[PDB]
């Protein structure tokens, strides 16, 4: 089990860590979290109280490094650091442990929530949609924009997904216009998936971390990726019947998740519908098929 | 983006631009089997590409064989309308290609958006005008060559006749779409109107009758009476 020690709250804050979270107050003796499951990636998240604009966070797997928030009063933000005197930041967290200065990651053992909406999702990926090789973990907020969203504005702070987009040279094969454009197979497997993700397993990790950067930041163009990916497969008639399966339950999950009173903004009408009950996989999804119908049946 | 009343006059600016319609591209005869079923003929059909501003028309006639053994044909109609207007424009010098094609139904914009993607500096455009092209096949000329068709083929006519000799662009369009509006309501009276009088007739290279400036301005105000007339038998007014 890994920690990730604070030095200080200085300013009213909700912390999230994954799928969890709790309001701090302002100057409240809070000394971080403790007993992260090892093993997943995970992500640690703020909303200030004085200003909900802006929710940021930061992706991070303790196997990599000993990781620490501090608040910077300068830049206005809790950051996160790596210490590299092991010996010291040993101390340091053994000294808050004792004084019972951390809350508890509080995961509960017949769950595997965090395990199913990160079973693909890898640190190393992470780090290349997120550019800033000089950190091991990497900051996301509500506001980066998507490389795809800036060709249609700082290249440092964009999200570097793979851009996917129907109606491009990419996507339809000369000759096959018609047929690329409404079986899009050509372009899941051969052009993403032998081309670019090189395997399934990459392309659920981007699609996993897009679904979690629009969920915990509001982060649009992340959801928009999302969406597209999802959209990607269902309009392809042709996949492997193991894809098909495992995007069930990712999606499945991913629902399970979202925030109720989110599904307004989070969740677009066109896409889950076409995907659901028009596509190529109409038939093929029915673990999401059965969780959208009892959860969000007014968007369907 | 779309192109209606408000911006009409774009039509005959000397940006080069065409319209596409597809209407008459799939067409069908609908008739019972022995058996007491219903099936469908196909009949050879075409493609209408018309510049607005000069009254060049592409003919692109569709030939029943390009239906054979093919599924979901209204569908494979918009993307094989997309993919002749695309072989045309590439068939084009570029100073010659256009800088938009308006296309008249909706259905074509993303098979037509598709074909086009090497030409991205091409606007493909829907419109809100309710263009009455569909009564392409009403002018004799036209609907004779592509019922006589044995083989794909592109036939090219201005539908202008020679009327830019004495009319604008504007006013030329004008006349063609109050024709086929007419045309379009009711066909046996609108022939009647044109061709009434044997003395005006069409020259070998023309599609309209030879008529004086005075002869035309009566032909349009009786076209719109008929137009009107056919709006009260239709709604009793
Ligand atoms: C016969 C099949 C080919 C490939 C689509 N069509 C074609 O060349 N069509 C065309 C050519 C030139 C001008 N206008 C249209």
């Amino acid at each position: 089990m890994n920690t990730v020690p604070f030095t200080s709250a200085p300013i009213e804050v909700t912390i999230g860590i994954d799928q969890y979270s709790f309001n701090v107050k302002e100057n409240q003796p809070f000394h971080g979290i403790k007993d992260i499951p090892i093993g997943h990636v995970h992500v640690i998240h703020f909303q200030h109280a004085d200003n909900s604009s802006m929710r940021y966070g930061y992706w991070f797997d303790c196997r990599m490094g000993n990781f620490y928030i501090q608040y910077d009063p300068k830049d206005g933000l809790y950051k996160m650091m790596e210490e590299r005197d092991g010996a010291k930041f040993e101390n340091i967290v053994h000294n808050f442990k004792e004084r019972q200065m951390m809350v508890s990651y509080p995961k509960i053992d017949e769950d595997d929530t965090w395990y199913n909406l990160t079973e693909f999702v890898q640190m190393d990926k992470i780090r290349k949609i997120v550019r800033k090789d000089e950190n091991q973990f990497s900051y996301v907020d509500s506001s980066m924009t998507t490389v795809q969203e800036n060709e249609l504005s700082d290249p440092a702070h964009s999200l570097n997904y793979t851009v996917i987009n129907f109606k491009s040279r990419e996507a339809i094969r000369p000759g096959h216009e018609m047929e690329d454009f409404l079986d899009k197979s050509y372009y899941l497997n051969t052009v993403m998936l032998q081309g670019i993700f090189k395997n399934s397993s990459n392309y659920f990790g981007e699609l996993q971390f897009a679904f979690l950067n629009a969920m915990f930041f509001g982060n649009y163009g992340s959801s928009l990726q999302w969406h597209a990916m999802i959209e990607l497969i269902c309009s392809s008639a042709t996949v492997p019947k193991h894809m098909l399966d495992k995007l069930d339950e990712i999606l499945y999950y991913q629902i399970k998740t979202l925030p109720e009173q989110y599904s307004d903004i989070l969740l677009n009408e066109r896409v889950w519908n076409i995907c659901l009950y028009s596509s190529f996989q109409k038939n093929s999804l029915h673990n999401t098929e059965k969780i959208m119908e009892n959860k969000y049946p007014e968007l369907l | 983006g779309a192109m209606n009343s408000s911006n009409y006059a774009e039509l005959f600016n000397n940006d080069i631009k065409l319209f596409v319609d597809d209407t008459n591209v799939y067409r069908v005869t609908v008739h019972k089997t022995f058996e007491g079923n219903v099936a469908t003929k196909a009949i050879n059909g075409c493609i209408f590409t018309l510049n607005p501003k000069t009254g060049h028309l592409f003919l692109k006639i569709i030939h029943t064989s390009v239906w054979a053994g093919q599924k979901r044909l209204s569908q494979l109609a918009k993307w094989k309308t997309a993919e002749e207007v695309s072989a045309l424009v590439r068939s084009l010098p570029k100073e010659e290609q256009p800088k938009q094609i308006i296309v008249t139904r909706k259905a074509m914009l993303d098979p037509l958006e598709v074909h086009m993607l090497d030409f991205p500096n091409i606007a493909i455009r829907p419109t809100e005008l309710r263009l009455p092209f569909s009564a392409a096949m009403s002018i004799d000329k036209l609907s004779d060559v592509v019922m006589k068709a044995t083989e794909p083929q592109m036939v090219l006519f201005n539908i202008y006749d020679d009327w830019l000799d004495r009319i604008s662009s504007y006013t030329a369009f004008s006349r063609l779409t109050l024709l086929l509006r007419a045309l379009k309501t009711n066909e046996e009276s609108a022939k009647m109107i044109l061709l009434s009088d044997p003395t005006i007739t069409i020259k070998s290279y023309h599609l309209w009758p030879s008529f004086t400036d005075e002869q035309w301005i009566t032909i349009e105000s009786q076209m719109r009476d008929l137009i009107l007339t056919e709006y009260g038998r239709k709604y009793n007014v």
